């Protein structure tokens, strides 16, 4: 989906490779409030603070 | 943000909720204008603009 | 009675109301309402008065046997209402003309053209005439083309069978023979009458009546001259001959103007040296 | 400009497209009014400043 | 990528510690690399993108589906699908197919309201622009989010979940109960929102629902008449049952109109009837035409007497078009003389 | 079961040789529909069934109101006869069948939400443009009209065998999602 | 799974894999996440 092909019946969702964001930090921390929500354009906004 | 039949907005999206939803805190415009609709008819439709 | 929450979930709701049974789907006032009283009340009223307006238009169209001229008569009546509003709300016809002398004046009348700077200056006119209240109505579902018809007159059917016994499948003449109907709806009438009846239509095609009363009705109800093929053919030939003579005279005048321009160019070349 | 774009055909005069077509440039006051306050650069075409 | 010295083709892992993050191999340990280094037609498509932006921000759709409709229009123009339109119908049809891809709530009337175009011509061009697909897999048979998002601008309630969830439950139960197959999703949304509002202790004027839902007044009453016909509606007044069992005796009225179908006022290839024998019997002779003497060949034309009267009628009535045609020929043979 | 569709109407054309003229002979007759519109052609005795069709463009008039090929060519026998009653050549050349319309009903109509949810490769089912399903059969070139009411009506075919092979090959599909 | 605490009336709802995320009868849009049931350990320093 980085390019723009046609929406054919071929497998578009054929791979789900992992590119997350990771806590790069010197000291360990904790998670106290994680929330998933909606934005203006109906997409899953997720905010998490550490 | 008046809407002079009902209340002000009936939500008027709450501010601390609007800070977490990644939405702008807003209330719309309301105007009153004429037209030249018919050959002998002028409407007074009351619309909103942004 | 009024708008009040009588009851629900137990029986027919009756605390302050006029209901005595369930299944209130028919008219669908049941409990109470507190939203959109007057703007939703004055919508079916506007629809009903516009439907009665179109019905009285269809009734008036029977008298004057010209459909689009009846529509222009309707807009002539509403612009008579507009000039009545010009009498009411308010010389007044401050407009322009085909020439530049517009006003008051054509120019100054003292010594020379004084108001030519003001006469040379359309969008300043009389418009505060037609004032009408607003609404929030709609015309959706399907809007555009359509067919406003009625249950047809049986005397119109008798006239149609007499016509088809007298002057048959002649779509334009049948549309002109009923000069307040239209063309596609009487074509649907053609296929509808072709559907249900073989006997009187077969006797009608057996009859072969000569068309004199049809021309009588078409010359009275329309007031058309109907000049014959010799007179109309002679008028068309005279118009074609006048157009050909005008084209030949224009070509000869253009050739004479080109010759005069060539002579003027030769004279300018003689005067340049 | 939209009014002048519509009024250019032998069709019937503009009754309802004047009543409409205000919530098509209604996202010019909102988007500009949010962009100029979320960025901080106010381009004006009558005072000529940035 | 598989460039290494001691092993070949192994996996790799950039370091997390020591702020060093080099791309290193496994089980022997070799960096195997350096340090990491990190850091014409277009005018027509621009006009189409501006028009699609206008219809997108007017029809209240998100920003990604605008680019989806843009790449769909680019692929379609690469397939040369249409030319010379007013482009309102074209952009509306492209945004309609990109919008009916997703489960959002936009019908044909929301597009037909723009530019005051009749909805049937827009649907006709929508079935003319399917001369590129040969896939046509559109998930269109789910009017469930229509109930979820029509109930925000119409049928305003204090709760708007008690009416809405029971509304979509009754509407899906009725659609699975044989009352929806090409049966007006906006109309069934209006019908199973008026019914669920009747379940609530608040009433609506019948004009207020059918105004903004873009549905007729008589059709929703026909729907509610069929709701009164099918459901007994005695237990429906107080409270619906928690365990609703509905099996059999469920049909749209097209089944009824086929059940009565009037008004009183061993498969084999050779046993099928052949159609060439009807064409083979009657002759293919262009010269033989006189075998149809059944009082019709002797009754086509009449005499000269009652024919100049018909010519008089035709020249008297159909005169202005013939005069305009002859005058247009005179206009031509005037203005083609010069250059 | 083993039912057969009944045909409704067929439309074809025929090519003639010379330059025709139906402005004076039809003027000496009963009926003449002088059309100021695009199709400038007159029609005498439209109503008499399976005898007279309608408008010609350049002479190649269509066939209107015919079911069988006896009445289709018998009507075409009566058209070149009128054109020779004018006094012309009126050749009967290239009688090619273009449209045969057939309608039927299997009396047990079936569900279409599953036939449109799963069998979407050969159909474009759109609810309120038109309630009947548009079945795009590619073998042969026939666009079927599947209806919610169940009265299956076929059009666009050029042969009756094409209608039989199109209706027989869809009856197991009708018996697949078969709910009375 | 019993998680996804609301932010207006604090209801324990479990949304499916396709929800277009929405709350319960409170009529809200956002939702937090409940605490895990594991055993966190650390000293009191
Ligand atoms: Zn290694
Ligand atoms: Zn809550």
């Amino acid at each position: 989906s980085a390019d723009a092909p046609n929406p054919n019946n071929v497998n578009v969702q054929t791979q789900y490779r992992e590119a997350p964001v990771i806590y790069r930090g010197p000291e360990p921390s904790h998670i106290d409030q994680v929330m998933m929500s909606v934005s203006d354009n109906d997409q899953a906004l997720i905010k998490v603070l550490l | 943000g008046k809407k002079s039949s009902s209340s002000t907005k009936d939500y008027l999206t709450p501010p601390h909720e609007c800070r977490l939803r990644d939405m702008t805190y807003s209330a719309p415009i309301y105007v009153d204008i004429e037209y030249t609709r018919g050959r002998n008819i002028i409407m007074h439709k009351d619309v909103e603009i942004g | 009675k009024k708008v009040r929450d009588g009851e629900s979930a137990k029986y027919f709701i009756d605390e302050e109301n006029f209901t005595m049974a369930e299944l209130c789907k028919p008219n669908f006032p049941i409990g109470q309402i507190s939203e959109n009283f007057e703007k939703s009340k004055m919508a079916k009223k506007a629809k009903l008065e516009k439907r009665r307006h179109l019905r009285e238009l269809r009734m008036r169209a029977r008298q004057e046997f010209k459909p689009l001229h009846s529509l222009t008569k309707e807009e002539q009546e509403e612009e008579e209402e507009k000039r009545k509003e010009e009498r009411d709300k308010l010389e007044s016809d401050r407009k322009a003309h085909t020439a530049i002398q517009l006003k008051g004046t054509m120019a100054i009348d003292e010594e020379t053209m004084v108001v030519d700077r003001h006469k040379n200056a359309e969008n300043e006119y009389k418009e505060k005439v037609d004032e009408n209240p607003f609404a929030n109505l709609y015309n959706y579902g399907s809007y555009g083309r359509g067919s406003y018809t009625d249950p047809w007159t049986v005397e119109e059917m008798i006239k149609f069978y007499k016509a088809l016994s007298m002057w048959g499948t002649d779509f334009n003449l049948i549309s002109q023979l009923y000069p307040y109907r239209s063309r596609k709806q009487v074509k649907a009438k053609f296929v509808n009458e072709e559907k249900k009846r073989p006997i009187l239509i077969e006797l009608a095609l057996r009859s072969k009546l000569p068309p004199n009363f049809d021309e009588y009705c078409c010359e009275i109800k329309k007031n058309i001259g109907t000049v014959a093929d010799f007179n109309e053919k002679l008028i068309e030939l005279q118009n074609e001959h006048k157009h050909h003579m005008k084209e030949i005279e224009e070509a000869k005048n253009t050739a004479k103007e080109e010759d005069q321009t060539a002579q003027r160019l030769n004279d300018a070349n003689l005067n340049k040296k | 400009l939209s009014i002048d774009k519509v009024l250019k055909k032998p069709n019937r005069a503009m009754e309802y497209d004047a009543l409409l077509s205000i919530n098509v440039h209604s996202n010019n006051i909102t988007s500009g009014l949010n962009r100029a306050i979320s960025t901080g650069n106010w381009s004006l075409k009558r005072f000529k400043m940035e | 990528m598989p460039v290494c010295k001691n092993c070949h083709g192994t996996e790799f892992e950039r370091d997390l510690s020591n702020a060093n993050n080099d791309l290193v191999c496994k089980a022997c340990g070799v960096v195997s690399e350096d340090n990491p280094i990190v850091s014409s037609r277009e005018a027509t498509l621009n006009n189409a993108r501006r028009k699609l932006r206008a219809v997108s921000y007017a029809l209240h759709i998100p920003e990604y589906i605008t680019d989806a409709a843009f790449q769909w229009y680019k692929l379609a123009l690469a397939n040369n699908f249409v030319q010379g339109r007013r482009s309102q119908n074209v952009i509306a049809s492209c945004l309609y197919v990109a919008c009916r891809k997703e489960k959002t709530h936009h019908m044909l009337i929301d597009f037909s309201s723009r530019l005051q175009v009749s909805v049937y011509s827009i649907g006709a061009t929508f079935l003319k622009m399917v001369k590129k697909l040969h896939i046509t897999e559109l998930p269109l048979a789910d009017p469930s989010l229509f109930i979820q998002h029509f109930a925000e601008k119409l049928d305003l309630a204090d709760k708007k979940i008690k009416v809405v969830k029971d509304a979509v439950k009754l509407a899906q139960r009725m659609s699975k109960d044989w009352m929806f197959e090409g049966r007006r999703p906006a109309g069934i949304a209006g019908a199973c929102i008026l019914l669920a509002c009747r379940m609530n202790n608040l009433r609506r004027t019948h004009t207020e629902i059918v105004a903004v839902s873009h549905v007729a007044e008589e059709t929703l009453q026909q729907r509610l008449n069929e709701f009164k016909n099918t459901k007994a509606a005695k237990l429906s007044v107080q409270k619906f049952r928690e365990n609703d069992v509905e099996d059999g005796e469920a049909r749209p009225p097209s089944f009824v109109k086929n059940r009565k179908k009037e008004r009183k006022i061993p498969r084999n290839l050779h046993l099928l009837p052949t159609t060439d024998t009807y064409l083979s019997k009657v002759s293919d002779d262009p010269d033989n035409l006189e075998d149809v003497d059944d009082e019709e060949l002797n009754a086509h034309l009449l005499n000269e007497e009652a024919s100049k009267l018909k010519e008089r009628i035709w020249i008297g009535l159909n005169a202005d078009f013939l005069l305009e045609q002859e005058s247009k020929r005179l206009k031509q043979e005037a203005d083609i003389a010069t250059g | 079961s083993g039912i057969v569709p009944t045909l409704q109407n067929i439309v074809a054309t025929v090519t003639l040789g010379c330059r025709l003229d139906l402005k004076t002979v039809a003027l000496h007759a009963r009926n003449a529909e002088y059309n100021p519109k695009r199709f400038a052609a007159v029609i005498m005795r439209i109503r008499e069934p399976k005898t007279t069709a309608l408008i010609f463009a350049s002479g190649k008039m269509v066939v209107t109101g015919a079911k069988s090929e006896d009445d289709s060519k018998l009507a075409s026998r009566k058209y070149a006869r009128i054109i020779q009653k004018i006094g012309f050549a009126a050749k009967f050349t290239d009688f090619k069948i273009q449209n045969i319309v057939g309608s039927c009903d299997v009396k047990f109509p079936i569900r279409l939400e599953g036939l449109a949810f799963s069998h979407g490769t050969f159909s474009s089912y759109e609810p309120e443009l038109f309630p009947g399903l548009i079945y795009r059969m590619v073998k042969p070139k026939i666009v079927l009209l599947i209806f919610v009411s169940g009265k299956i009506v076929l059009t666009g075919a050029k042969q009756r065998e094409e209608i039989y092979q199109a209706f027989e090959a869809i009856y197991p599909v009708l018996s697949e999602f078969r709910k009375m | 799974t019993l998680k996804y605490i609301c932010a207006e009336c604090s209801s324990k709802l479990s949304l499916s894999r396709t929800d277009a995320v929405r709350c319960k009868d409170c009529g809200h849009r956002i939702l937090l996440k409940a605490r895990t049931k594991r055993l966190v350990q650390f000293e009191a320093r």
